């Protein structure tokens, strides 16, 4: 350890979450929109099967 | 010289007043001991003025300012007017050597502006010519 | 973390420059300074 | 003896003391340095912003990202009042010199700067006032940088994070209604699903991570009516209640063990414990020849009696705020309370996803045979 | 951590961190009343000299010292008695040390564990009773696994390596319809 | 072994067992509400199955 | 376990802080004593 | 089986230590002179 290292080690944990926590949930965005139109085309998808079984 | 500490109520609302925002601010005891602190805070700055202490030390402005700081406030035997002309002085210094380095920064900015809009003019110039 | 940023000024600013490199290797940074997107 | 050891223990203590010196030397660099490097990020970008302007660029977009960074460091909540308040004087005057010759941008800044100036007025008489409460402080500083949209920018993302949190916690509500009208969960599981949503809700707003006096300001405005049954009063009731009856019981702790110490030295020692009792033993007891002090004994069996039976009172007090914490789940220490507060919150609403798809699938399969 | 704050910071939180750490040091089992109290002195006296400017931070740390003050004169007494057993002079010692406010959050996390424990063990009783009239335990095995658990929890109160004296003030000691029950007036009778 | 060492490592693990005494118990919380969250899913899906036998 | 704190004061200090390496990385220490979760 | 222990007095001491080593590492030995338990 020392002095000045772990000060300046904290002060970059710091400055890295600050910078990192726009990208964090423009990727969590990211993520829940991929999820919700999965959702919907396996739904559709499902339909779309009853729909051609019936037919 | 003691390290940092809480002040009194009064004595840090004058060490924040001192922050002139705008653009619209520029031997009996007490007077022998503020020209020597005075004297003090000028051969500190130019300790670390001439030491390159600014650039080599890990918290250059910081530690710079709190060093000031603590040399006007270890003295209680000071009036609030003369604490405020000691602090404004500091604060000067370390404005001035935020200017140096924001002199520096925008040399950097403008070398770097400047060689990406030649990369382009050649790109397009040779393009033309040839 | 290089020659360059400590002689614009202090130690500090390599600290900096560091971490703006662990973050994204200072995509931010030069999105917002210079305006163009390093990795689109 | 007595001096010769005082002196050792004088000379113990001033070596102590160059230790501690020491230690604060150190601390104090460390965290010097990591001021020095927020504060020297800080400036460099908007230093680079300010500079990448050519001899006919507008400043439009440079002064409102100078704005945004200002608004950056202003809000930083890790730094001291002087240091954002002298980082913020350094970029303005950087950004009045670097754009003077521009009079709509000039007249901008100086609007700026003379936002700055009085927000420093009542900022600084807001923060040293020692009659007033640290959180309470914090709030008003917080407040007066909403005041003079120093900080909107960067509240914005907050608060926008804690109205997402409101409106789940609401649909979570509605969602464990439907649940008990669908018949998938009996009402006996509810009560617990209930308690443990407002517990985690608690739990994120005290003993979170964070800046989260957003969601504290969402839940307090009770004149909003938007589900209000949905357990926002229960919310409110124990964000007022829990540091209260936590600094209630711990006082019921000293008070007990302070009786069980009272009724020990009468015991060992009878009635001449009275003779020299200190005065907090001496306050709580207010809310010769061997005869005599045969008499002295008969009362200090009504006087042990006394003593137990309030004993007995503040324990059952104690139990009773101890069990009905549990039952929300905030009995834990302060430390494991604050280490589990995101994954409780995210296993509580991966639960209601569970649960939410289970019903959705029940409901789907829900099909008419005509 | 006093040593952090800056020129115009709040103590709050320092305050509260270094009666966290003094509460730590009182309670530590594993130094004697000597090291104990004056390590508590010289963090006080060092708390103490890095906030004087503070008039509420100073009156506090005040307060905290008359209340440590009184604390040492009464173990001063307690301590060096002669005629006490080893495990009168502790209980009392920490009776004095809760007195005082001393040792809050260690007392406070050891009875909310042995509150767990408590309630763990009615639940493990209740969960035997069941079992019984469930079928799945026939009625040899299940009052040997009941003597097993009694004696199981027995040996965690009595020669168990902690700090487990609040089960034990617990079970012996209760309030109201609590430690009354067959199993629990057991336990007592065991630990007696 | 020596004078100094074992004292040294004894007072390291003294420390070790208590930062360590403070993460279990963390860690046991961790796990009860594990413990909890997946009982109340099995509990529906099994109230969910006899839905659809029912059905 | 490092010079600087040979410097601070004694070789028990050395060996506080190599326990608290050992037990966590000194994330409790750096937590409690600075205010920074080092692994958050 | 270590100089100190010789310092002590004798080989035989040094021969008891690493009887108690052979046998658990000194733990017994360590806990029941100074009531540390190494392995808990």
């Amino acid at each position: 350890m020392g002095g000045a290292a772990i000060g300046g080690i904290l002060g970059g944990v710091q400055l890295v979450a600050g910078i990192s926590q726009a990208n964090s949930q423009a990727n969590a965005q990211r993520q829940s929109l991929q999820a919700q139109a999965q959702t919907t085309v396996d739904a559709s998808r499902i339909r779309q099967m009853e729909i051609l079984q019936a037919r | 010289s003691k390290t940092q500490q809480i002040l009194e109520a009064g004595n840090a609302a004058i060490a924040q007043q001192a922050v002139s925002i705008g653009q619209a601010s520029q031997l009996t005891v007490s007077e022998q001991e503020a020209n020597a602190v005075r004297v003090e805070l000028g051969d500190l700055y130019n300790e670390w003025r001439s030491g390159d202490k600014f650039r080599s030390e890990p918290g250059g402005m910081t530690k710079f300012r709190d060093a000031g700081l603590a040399r006007i406030m270890s003295r209680t035997n000071i009036t609030e007017a003369q604490k405020k002309e000691l602090i404004n002085l500091h604060y000067g210094n370390w404005d001035a050597e935020m200017k140096a380095y924001s002199d520096r920064t925008a040399k950097y900015a403008e070398e770097v502006s400047q060689v990406r809009r030649e990369s382009v003019i050649k790109e397009r110039t040779f393009r033309v010519n040839s | 973390q290089t020659n360059p940023f400590y002689d614009i000024g202090g130690v500090s600013l390599q600290n900096a420059i560091g971490a703006n490199i662990q973050a994204d290797g200072a995509n931010e940074l030069i999105n917002f300074t210079t305006g163009v997107n390093t990795n689109a | 003896k007595k001096e010769l050891i005082n002196l050792h223990y004088g000379n113990w203590d001033a070596e102590m003391k160059a230790y501690s010196d020491r230690t604060a030397k150190y601390a104090e660099e460390v965290s010097q340095v990591r001021r020095e490097s927020v504060i020297k990020e800080r400036t460099f970008r908007v230093n680079s912003v300010v500079s990448g302007l050519t001899w006919d660029a507008d400043p439009t977009d440079a002064i409102k990202k100078v704005d945004a960074m200002v608004s950056s460091t202003v809000n930083d909540q890790n730094l001291p009042l002087l240091d954002r308040l002298q980082a913020a004087n350094s970029m303005y005057n950087t950004a009045y010199e670097k754009v003077v010759n521009n009079a709509t941008a000039r007249a901008e800044v100086e609007r700026k700067m003379k936002a700055l100036q009085a927000y420093q007025y009542e900022a600084i008489t807001n923060w040293n006032d020692q009659t007033k409460p640290r959180a309470e402080r914090e709030a008003f500083d917080q407040q007066l940088q909403a005041k003079h949209g120093l900080n909107v920018d960067s509240s914005y993302m907050a608060w926008e994070n804690s109205r997402k949190q409101y409106i789940e916690f609401q649909q979570q509500s509605r969602q464990l209604q439907d649940l008990e009208q669908n018949g998938l969960i009996d009402s006996a599981r509810k009560v617990n699903l209930s308690d443990d949503f407002v517990g985690s809700v608690v739990q994120l707003i005290l003993y979170g991570e964070g800046n989260t006096a957003a969601l504290k300001e969402r839940f307090t405005d009770n004149r909003n009516f938007e589900a209000n049954t949905a357990g926002a009063g229960e919310v409110r009731r124990l964000l007022e209640a829990v540091p209260r009856m936590r600094r209630e019981t711990d006082s019921l702790r000293s008070d007990n063990a302070a009786l069980q110490v009272a009724r020990t030295r009468l015991q060992r020692e009878g009635v001449t414990f009275l003779m020299n009792a200190d005065a907090r033993t001496r306050g709580l007891l207010e809310s010769l020849t061997p005869e005599q002090q045969a008499e002295y004994a008969r009362q200090t069996n009504q006087v042990q009696q006394a003593i137990e039976q309030q004993i007995i009172i503040n324990d059952q007090r104690v139990q009773n705020n101890a069990a009905e914490l549990a039952k929300y789940g905030l009995s834990e220490p302060e430390d494991v309370l604050r280490k589990n507060a995101a994954t409780r919150r995210k296993l509580v609403n991966d639960t209601m996803y569970q649960l939410g798809t289970q019903a959705e699938q029940v409901r789907r399969t829900q099909t008419s045979g005509y």
